[PDB]
């Protein structure tokens, strides 16, 4: 998984 | 003040010789990478920003340019594998490792959130993040006497970083990262937070999604109760990830099967094989089909914790993926069990639900279902009760479907119904 | 007569 942040 | 920049002027303040400019340019562009609605990562790329960015990463002396890099380039890697590779392409591991040891708390933890964009991309780039040294830094950050003590959104994201070095297989992690980490990981999965207890699962899920000598390293460190206990929780992102683990350590050994079963696994099937969500009943029935393809004395253990009119009922109904893996379960339970076994497997009422199954438009179903009738008959035959079963699959409309069968396009299916009208309906 | 994740679905 990837996450972006805000 | 930074706020809507376009990138010509980001890419004017960031080619100052101006370090305020930079900064301030710096946190409009990561303002920019932050929005909602499609974040214009492609033409940040393009503007050719992503080597100033590193840059900034190194700049000790200034910390809100490393911060505001160190977002920009966690926004830019979150994206597309394209994406993660120009961050990677423009030296960005080496400098956010480098970050770890921060004495800024935000920082580090942009650097742990950045390298987890990175290893999660896939194996390469997870064995690219381990040989450039993150381990070791990753897990100081996690040397406290008591995880409470650290900020819930810093474990969270720690957590979850470890959980993507831990992830992939073609090939799966490497052997010795693997036993580095998993002490740690131990210690994750015994926290109150429901966060890292599902990250902490995830992990143990992907570590143990591989041959015996995987599933072994997880098994060696007790994890096994812990797991059962997670299985049980009211949380569906624990369950889903704890129910995963389980199902992967009993496609392993018998002895690490048993490891399972020991820990009380059987005694939630009740709820799992009756659960709302489709996914979790699906990979609960999954999981009951290779513990039946396991010991008769472990076949034993699913009769003994009444999990037999279960699988009567996931076969009855159920989505048809469920269904399948009830199938499987029941061929598995047939193909080891003790004659007394498949006579207890009958009496449960299993025929019926197995027969109206042969209706289904699956070939894979259809053979799976034929090769369980054929050991519930060479148990009849070893009792001399092949008529009374014989008369069972006629009374519910068995015979009409395994008849029809006979002129079906698959050869295996063809023979197989063939094999038994000519057997024991002629 | 085991069957992985990737086997099963």
């Amino acid at each position: 998984r990837k996450r972006g942040y805000s | 003040g930074t706020v809507n920049w376009s990138v010509e002027d980001i890419v004017k303040g960031i080619n100052s010789n101006n370090l305020e400019s930079q900064l301030q340019a710096t946190q409009a562009a990561r303002k920019l990478l932050s929005r909602e609605k499609q974040p214009p990562i492609d033409n940040i790329i393009r503007a050719g920003l992503i080597p100033k960015f590193v840059s900034f990463l190194g700049k000790t002396d200034c910390s809100p340019i490393q911060f505001e890099s160190a977002w920009a380039l966690t926004n830019i890697a979150s994206g597309t594998s394209e994406q993660t590779k120009a961050v990677v392409d423009g030296g960005a591991i080496p400098a956010f490792i480098s970050l770890l040891a921060s004495p800024h708390a935000h920082i580090s933890e942009q650097a742990v959130w950045a390298l987890g964009n990175i290893a999660g991309d896939g194996s390469a780039f997870r064995d690219l993040v381990i040989k450039h040294g993150a381990i070791d830094p990753l897990l100081a950050l996690l040397a406290v006497p008591d995880l409470s003590t650290l900020a819930c959104g810093y474990l969270r994201n720690l957590t979850w970083t470890l959980s993507n070095l831990c992830r992939n297989k073609n090939p799966a992690p490497p052997l010795d990262a693997v036993e580095q980490i998993l002490p740690t990981l131990v210690r994750l999965l015994h926290h109150n937070d429901p966060e890292v207890l599902a990250d902490s699962c995830w992990a143990i899920s992907y570590l143990t999604d591989g041959p015996n000598e995987r599933i072994e390293m997880v098994v060696k460190k007790g994890v096994v109760p812990q797991l059962v206990k997670l299985l049980g929780a009211t949380e569906l992102p624990i369950v889903t990830p704890a129910l995963r683990a389980i199902g992967n350590i009993v496609t392993g050994t018998d002895e690490q099967t048993q490891k399972v079963i020991d820990a009380g696994a059987l005694a939630v099937f009740p709820s799992l094989l009756t659960n709302p969500k489709t996914n979790i009943q699906k990979e609960a029935t999954w999981t009951m089909s290779n513990i039946t393809a396991g010991r008769q004395d472990q076949i034993q253990q699913v009769v003994n914790h009444g999990l037999v009119p279960f699988l009567v009922g996931v076969l009855s109904k159920a989505d048809f993926k469920t269904q399948k893996e009830a199938a499987w379960a029941i061929t598995n339970y047939t193909s080891g069990g003790t004659v007394e076994q498949i006579v207890y497997l009958v009496h449960c009422g299993i025929i019926e639900p197995l027969m109206n199954l042969l209706s289904a438009k699956d070939t894979k179903i259809i053979q799976v279902i034929l090769d369980a009738i054929s050991n519930i008959f060479q148990a009849a035959e070893k009792l001399g009760e092949t008529e009374k079963l014989s008369i069972m699959i006629e009374e519910c409309g068995g015979l009409d479907k395994i008849e029809a069968l006979q002129r079906h396009e698959n050869e295996s299916v063809y023979k197989a119904s063939l094999n038994l009208i000519e057997k024991y309906f002629s």
